[PDB]
RNA sequence: GAGAGG
DNA sequence: CGATCCTCTCGAT
């Protein structure tokens, strides 16, 4: 029967669905999947305007390289190992110049991706595309 | 662990302006001589106020949780004895997932939620590698506890070996105590996860000196195999 | 084999038991500042050096 | 144990109780400040045996009234009448020192100070019981008889 | 352990390991024995470094 | 990482084996125990060398290069 | 010891003798109100304590998971439904009895066969 | 979330086990001694004793810890209002100073704004009640080694302290900037070298070390075996 | 053996009987402490020499 | 400086 | 002003 209680054996079934669903390294992941969503955001907005400069929405590139005498491209995590480059992404805010009249966007840097995380290009990754991309899977 | 997590964060307002709203006093209008029998409402570690029934109010804000309304991860304890109730939404917090046990056809005679039905979805899900841990989480049938909580509730540590009925045994078989408190909330996944990477490796680690464990769980390190596909 | 030792067959370690490859990666590149001056990849000979 | 008499189990019972720093504080398990007016006629009801003897073979209104425990005076090698004699030897004269018998179901002890009054009493208390050595020798704690 | 009803002095309850290690520990003999393993290898980092200065 | 040739501890060779034993395995449905036997892999050290036998060898094949 | 305060201020009230009626009188003195003791008990000490050996017997008590469960018959209704602990006096030279809350009358009953109670 | 000034409130009860007139002292930041409870309360604007001590003792049955108070409210006596409670405190200009620590320096949880005293002296009364309770041998000392009082700080939280300082050095070298322009030169390399220092080093307490921040947070990545 | 195992499992049945009569009886304010030391003190020193006991 | 070995 | 010995490897300034 479907109501019938289920028996010891069928803890491996719940125990298939985390994992198959968190992996083993989701709180590195959600800590800083947490951080990118939502605290850099609140990190942008506290102190921020000026006397006026004022910072509204952040954004997160996906990973690239800004190239010595060349372009920018797609930096994915096997070129960064074996080239010697930091995995980061560029921060991008929206940065308004209010000019006070009566009283009386912007690059802000690179910041260093955690693997596996949702601005990173493994996350979407099928099995096929790891091997293609020389990443385990 | 195998099984811990650690809370990410949750913005506590929400919480507050339902608990505003669901009962409680404000500290500001708060007289204790004439509400003598209030628990105190602690969220994160602020007192906001007092409560008169917190058993309704306790009703309330886990049946939330188990549908999702209120984060999972949110931690939501209540010490009957000493009239508090204390709710962390902050980060931090190491957690751990167990079954829920709750009364069934009759008031006493508590059961898992979790039913072979959900097992044999799970597993469906599983052969056609639908029915997820994220089901069993929005469905109330497990559900995140840390230290905190842990205190006010009471784990069986199998299922059917902690909670069938009583009414012969293997000598070669470990001893094993019983039943002795039969008032359970939660019930263990398998407590073989109260290990971690390292120590899941050792067979039969419950056939060994402990700090044999704690040496294997260092080697274990320092053995070579394929590190690595790629 | 006492005190901690062990005894291992050489025989089956002729086929193969226990058998591992090791890897090590050198690293270097051409200088870290200087204008005009950079140090050079290449095989080194007398140029009073 | 002296050479004899060491094999004196009594012996060794009475020099660990001559020895072992016992306190007021130690037998005691409550005192209270009530005020009984009347010196010879009591306001609690329990104590008026006491009141009908201690006159053979001024003061003041207040009360300091201390209650042993039976057991711990056991203990110890303690009597109700060792117990109120070295109460009585400490402030003599300043201090009037009452007791019931070793017999007598409650163990108690009457105080009284021979204007501002009310705060000196409840001083008197502190000395009494951190402040006073029943029998003991001082650093002397705890001390366990062994074979 | 939050296994344990509160108030409870029984040998199960405070740390008796019961069986053997042929028999096998359950996780509640487990993890008291893992406790008492624990304080071993705390004391052994300790009484070397205390006793490597007491031989100096 | 590809089927070891001859057993370590008694030298049968086992290294033509493998292809047999996926088939034993898959096509006639068959228990790896079976499967071993049909093989003539009598002794556990033979035994062993095939069913712990694991073939990364496929995994390796996957990239690209 | 059971005190009072002034009931204007909201202040305690320190104690005062007569002396010529010799009667025990509680005075503010954040202004002029007097009323008389209501028993000659003005402090009490307390070093072998029973306070707080029951505390925590609230209604809610049996919906406690954590707490064990006797088959205990309450003296007073004869209900075996009740949940115990031992003292809640978290002191060294405590005793180790057992205090039982009929989960049916809310009645405090001991393990203990020297001691009576009052509670 | 906003700042982090951590100041630890001390809670005292002055007078050891045995000794008469024992009285309960707390200490305030940026205070040279420490504040008699009573003269705390009175500053909040909870004057009268039977107030004062309805906001520690929650039971009038309660003697015992009643008896306990009465020092206290002996102790303060000579306070009789907020005005006076406060100048006690660390002229006129004083009196603010006062009033200014109670609302930006004790209890900064809670809130840091204005009008709140009742929510202030009622969990400054919670800490006192919880103090008693324990000097009462009604409860245990707590045990500082219970995970439940332990957070783990991650990446994210890690990397927020970081990047929460380099942002802030970005706004004030934006603001010099600015205030030279007194008649688009952003540093980006400010953020990307912080981050990059901090990740590449264990330390991390920009550039500084200092602070015991270095420990090794942040270290090679185990490779040996895939369980390492 | 089958039987010795038996006897083990007996021994340590009756160990857990003296430690539930002592609780028993310690719950019941029957238990005297001795000179020195506390009542919970006396209780915990007897416990543990019946555990010791049925291991030995 | 960290990670490790007896 | 003390806080085992010796041994290794690594990365970074
Ligand atoms: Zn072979
Ligand atoms: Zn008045
Ligand atoms: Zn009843």
């Amino acid at each position: 029967d479907e109501s019938a209680p289920i028996t010891a054996e069928d803890s491996w079934a719940v125990i298939s669905a985390f994992f198959r669903e968190k992996g083993l390294v989701s709180q590195q992941l959600d800590s800083f999947n947490q951080f990118v969503d939502y605290t850099l955001q609140d990190i942008i907005c506290e102190d921020s305007t000026l006397i006026e400069i004022s910072f509204g929405k952040i954004y997160v590139t996906k990973p690239m390289v800004n190239e010595s005498d060349g372009v920018t491209h797609a930096l994915y995590p096997q070129e960064a190992r074996l080239r010697n480059l930091t995995y980061s992404s560029g921060l991008f805010v929206d940065v308004k110049k209010r000019t006070y009249e009566a009283i009386d966007k912007v690059f802000i840097g690179r910041l260093p991706i955690m693997l596996r995380s949702k601005n990173c290009y493994l996350s979407e990754a099928t099995e096929s595309d790891l091997y293609k991309l020389k990443e385990c899977p | 662990s195998l099984m811990s997590c650690i809370s990410v964060g949750t913005d506590p307002m929400p919480i507050i302006t339902f608990l505003s709203e669901w009962g409680m006093e404000p500290l500001e209008d708060y007289v204790p001589h004439q509400s003598p029998d209030a628990t105190r409402v602690f969220v994160n570690g602020v007192w906001h106020g007092v409560h008169r029934n917190p058993a309704r109010l306790m009703e309330t804000l886990r049946t939330l949780r188990r549908k999702g309304d209120i984060n999972p991860e949110v931690s939501m304890i209540r010490d009957i004895r000493e009239k508090e109730l204390k709710i962390f939404t902050d980060a931090g917090r190491v957690y751990r997932p167990l079954f829920i046990v709750e009364d069934d056809e009759s008031l006493g005679h508590k059961e898992l939620k979790v039913r072979k039905g959900h097992i044999a979805k799970l597993m469906a899900t599983e052969y056609q590698d639908e029915y997820t841990w994220s089901s069993l989480l929005n469905e109330g049938l497990v559900e995140y506890i840390d230290a905190e909580e842990e205190e006010s509730i009471l784990i069986a540590m199998q299922p059917e070996d902690l909670e069938p009925a009583e009414a012969d045994v293997d000598p070669a078989k470990r001893i094993r105590v019983s039943h002795h408190a039969t008032t359970f909330t939660h019930c263990e996944i398998h407590p073989s996860m109260i290990l971690g990477v390292a120590a899941s490796i050792i067979p039969f680690p419950d056939h060994n000196q402990s700090p044999r464990n704690t040496y294997q769980s260092a080697m274990g390190k320092q053995a070579m195999g394929v590190f690595l596909t790629n | 084999n006492q005190e901690d030792s062990m005894i291992m067959n050489q025989s089956s370690i002729d086929r193969g038991l226990f058998r591992s490859l090791f890897f090590r990666s050198y690293m270097d590149q051409e200088k870290k500042y200087g204008m005009s001056i950079t140090e050079t990849f290449e095989k080194p000979q007398r140029t009073n050096t | 144990l002296e050479p004899g008499h060491a094999a004196d189990q009594e012996q060794a019972k009475l020099i660990r109780s001559a020895i072992e720093h016992t306190t007021l504080k130690s037998v005691t398990i409550a005192s209270e400040i009530y005020y009984d007016p009347d010196p010879r006629s009591t306001v609690i009801p329990e104590d008026e045996e006491i009141i009908q003897l201690h006159f053979s073979l001024q003061q003041s209104p207040w009360l300091l009234r201390l209650e042993l425990d039976r057991a711990a005076m056991n203990d110890k090698d303690l009597t109700m009448g060792q117990v109120g004699e070295r109460i009585k030897q400490t402030f003599k004269n300043d201090l009037f020192v009452i007791w019931s018998e070793d017999n007598d179901e409650k163990l108690i002890i009457r105080c009284r100070v021979v204007a501002e009054e009310d705060h000196m009493l409840k001083k008197i208390e502190n000395t009494m019981l951190e402040n006073i050595t029943l029998r003991g020798v001082e650093n002397i704690e705890r001390v366990v008889m062994m074979k | 352990l939050p296994h344990f009803s509160k108030d409870d002095y029984s040998p199960e309850s405070k740390g008796f390991v019961e069986n053997s290690y042929l028999r096998g520990l359950t996780p509640q003999e487990f993890f008291f024995h893992a406790m008492g393993g624990r304080e071993g290898l705390i004391d052994t980092a300790v009484k070397t470094a205390e006793t490597g200065y007491i031989q100096r | 990482m590809i089927v070891p040739v001859r057993c370590f501890s008694c030298g049968k060779v086992v290294g033509d084996k493998w292809e047999s034993y996926l088939n034993l395995l898959q096509e006639d449905e068959l228990d790896e125990g079976t499967a071993l036997s049909r093989l003539g892999l009598k002794r556990y050290c033979c035994r062993r060398m095939i069913l712990t036998h694991v073939d990364l060898i496929e995994k390796f094949l996957r990239y690209n290069p | 010891t059971t005190f009072r305060f002034c009931r204007d201020c909201n202040n305690m009230l320190y104690p005062r003798e007569d002396k010529e009626n010799n009667r025990l009188l509680f005075e503010c003195r954040t202004c002029s109100y007097v009323e008389e003791a209501g028993s000659p008990l003005v402090y009490r000490h307390e070093l072998i304590t029973n306070i707080g050996e029951t505390a925590g017997v609230v209604q809610d008590i049996g919906s406690d998971p954590t707490l064990p469960r006797s088959d205990r018959e309450c003296p007073k209704c004869h209900s075996r439904e009740n949940v115990f602990f031992q003292s809640q006096q978290r002191r060294k030279d405590t005793s180790m009895v057992l205090f039982f809350v009929c989960l049916s009358c809310s009645h405090i009953f001991t393990s203990d066969q020297k001691n009576k109670r009052t509670q | 979330k906003g700042s982090r000034f951590i100041s630890t409130l001390q809670v005292k009860l002055y007078g050891r086990e045995g000794s008469s007139a024992r009285t309960i002292k707390a200490t305030l930041p940026y205070i040279k001694q420490d504040i008699p409870i009573v003269i705390i309360f009175r500053a909040l604007g909870i004057i009268p004793d039977g107030e004062i001590l309805e906001h520690i003792c929650y039971d009038v049955n309660d003697w015992q810890m009643l008896e306990m108070l009465k020092p206290c409210v002996e102790d303060g006596f000579v306070i009789q209002d907020r005005e006076t409670a406060l100048d006690f405190i660390g002229k006129e200009k004083r009196i603010q100073y006062a009033k200014d620590i109670l609302q930006k320096e004790f209890l900064p949880h809670i809130t840091q704004l204005e009008g709140f005293e009742s929510r202030k002296a009622f969990f400054l009364g919670y800490m006192i009640n919880r103090l008693l309770l324990c000097a009462l041998d009604r409860k245990d000392q707590d045990d500082r080694d219970h995970f439940g009082k332990k957070r783990l700080d991650l990446a994210g939280p890690l990397l927020a302290q970081l990047f929460k300082t380099l942002f802030k050095k970005l706004t004030k070298d934006i603001f010099r900037y600015m205030q030279r322009t007194v008649e688009l030169a952003i540093n980006a390399k400010t953020i990307t070298s912080g981050l990059k220092y901090a990740l590449a080093t264990g330390n991390w307490g920009e550039q500084k070390k200092a602070m015991s921040s270095r420990a090794g947070v942040s270290q090679v990545l185990n490779r040996y075996t895939y369980s390492s | 053996d089958g039987p010795t195992m038996r006897e083990i499992t007996e021994t340590i049945a009756e160990a857990k009987k003296k430690v539930l009569d002592v609780t028993k009886e310690a719950q019941a304010n029957l238990l005297t402490a001795k000179h020195g030391m506390t009542l919970r003190e006396s209780f915990e020193d007897n416990v543990v020499r019946f555990l010791n006991e049925a291991r030995d």
